[PDB]
């Protein structure tokens, strides 16, 4: 999931 | 974990349900006794995932493995600003139909959230929790949809204790990342 | 603001002093009253990492420490959870006034290389409560002997006065750092 | 970190 402060990582993202 | 490893994030008031409410969806049950939370919990569940389409039509299940993280109520905003925090993918946002201050602190937790999430516009379901408490109910329907309207967020009146809706906004809220993500 | 996240989990049984580890090493103080954990906690650190230089050569890394804190009580049961198969590494702690404890450490090891990431996960064995001499019970070679025997480092630590508490934390630290790919 | 029963992502692994 890409995010403007924090990219999570998706056990993608 | 089994396809998807998928985390999120209860906030709200303390008081207003939160702890009953993952405890309801995870097990099915229910306690009248308030144990106020200290520090953090989280509670796992296998899911099945169904896709649905603008037309609805219906992909096959995925299996989910949803970890649900559970907040104390009593450190309000303590430590937003932690990588933990920064790694929910979601948030159920609860307030309490019987207690109208955290219904109207509700904008607050939305601003807190945008300001120290991933993103900037994350993910979020709000529930209005205790819907079963019919006669001590005191916040209005009517402002509780204008206000998930204006933030474009689903809104779902929920009981930790008899368990509607909570299915069905914790599905809404996967479905809002499953949607969102990036797959390889 | 930092270059790698990393993930650890103290573990041992209730009574041996993991909360009190994280608490002192992450805000230096340190509280009498025992107070048990219920479900979970954590604690956050911003700590530089500076590599084990070959020949003595610098490359100081930003690392976000966040240190996971378990509930002794609720002994062996969240070892079933995609959460623990996440955690990068384990303090193991015992208590240096409690045999028992001590004893319970070859079990926990068995509990960890069975549910961890990898049968052989990094672990750093922490004898707490070194400030007790007094109350000591367990025997420092016997500790050592232990250690060796699984080929992990042991420090003899105090959540009191912090005595070991940063060596041991970075020691774990080192050995991620150096196990993980693309570093 | 590359594990045998699973790898953690390192915000490489
Ligand atoms: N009737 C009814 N009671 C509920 C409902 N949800 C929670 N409760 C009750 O309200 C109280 C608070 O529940 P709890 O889940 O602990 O709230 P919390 O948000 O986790 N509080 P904290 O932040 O302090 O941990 C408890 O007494 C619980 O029984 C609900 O939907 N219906
Ligand atoms: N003198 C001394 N007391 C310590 C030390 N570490 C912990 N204690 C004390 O021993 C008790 C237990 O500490 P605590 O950190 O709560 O243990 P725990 O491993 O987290 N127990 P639990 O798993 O139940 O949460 C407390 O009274 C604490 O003050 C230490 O290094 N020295
Ligand atoms: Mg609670
Ligand atoms: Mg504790």
């Amino acid at each position: 999931l890409v995010g403007s402060r924090h990219t999570i990582a998706i056990n993608x993202r | 974990d089994y396809d998807y490893l998928i985390k999120f994030l209860a906030l709200g008031d303390s008081g207003v349900g939160k702890t009953s409410v993952l405890y309801q969806y995870t097990d099915g049950k229910f306690n009248s006794k308030f144990i106020t939370t200290v520090g953090i919990d989280f509670r796992e569940k296998r899911v099945v995932y169904r896709a649905s389409g603008p037309d609805g039509a219906t992909g096959r299940g995925q299996r989910i493995h949803l970890q649900l993280w559970d907040t104390a109520g009593l450190e309000r905003f303590r430590s937003l600003t932690t990588a933990f925090f920064r790694d929910a993918m979601g948030f159920l946002l609860l307030f309490d139909l019987t207690n109208e201050q955290s219904f109207l602190n509700v904008r607050n937790w939305i601003s807190q959230l945008q300001m120290h999430a991933y993103s900037e516009n994350p993910d979020i379901v709000l529930c209005g929790n205790k819907s079963d408490l019919e006669d001590q109910r005191v916040v209005k329907e009517e402002e509780a949809i204008a206000l998930a309207e204006k933030y474009g967020i689903p809104y779902f009146e929920t009981s930790a204790a008899n368990g509607t809706n909570i299915s069905q906004a914790i599905e809404m809220l996967l479905d809002l990342i499953m949607k969102r993500m990036e797959r390889s």
